[PDB]
C-alpha cells in the first residue's frame, strides 16, 4: 500500500521504459489527473513467455 | 515493432514522431533493410 505521496505518472506513461505498459479500466493519460482513495501494487519476476 | 507502431498508438512514437488518427487501415510487410540495402532517427 502506498501514501502520503505526490505522484506523477508522467515519467513513467512517456518514457517507454515501461514496456508492456497495456493497460484496463482508465486512460494512461488521465493517470496524471485522477486521484484515487488508495492504492496497492504487488510485484514479481517471471519468464519471457 | 508492429504493435508499437500502429492504431492504439501511444509512446513517444505518437505524441513525439508519428501516430495517424484511428482510420481503417492495412499494415506492412517484413524484409531486412539494414543489412539487406543504420543511423536512421525518429523525430
Amino acid at each position: 500500500r502506498i501514501s502520503n505521496c505526490v505522484a506523477d505518472y508522467s515519467v513513467l506513461y512517456n518514457s517507454a521504459s515501461f514496456s508492456t505498459f497495456k493497460c484496463y479500466g482508465v486512460s494512461p493519460t488521465k493517470l496524471n489527473d485522477l486521484c484515487f482513495t488508495n492504492v496497492y501494487a504487488d510485484s514479481f519476476v517471471i519468464r519471457g513467455d | 515493432e508492429v504493435r508499437q507502431i500502429a492504431p492504439g498508438q501511444t509512446g513517444k512514437i505518437a505524441d513525439y514522431n508519428y501516430k495517424l488518427p484511428d482510420d481503417f487501415t492495412g499494415c506492412v510487410i517484413a524484409w531486412n533493410s539494414n543489412n539487406l540495402d543504420y543511423n536512421y532517427l525518429y523525430r
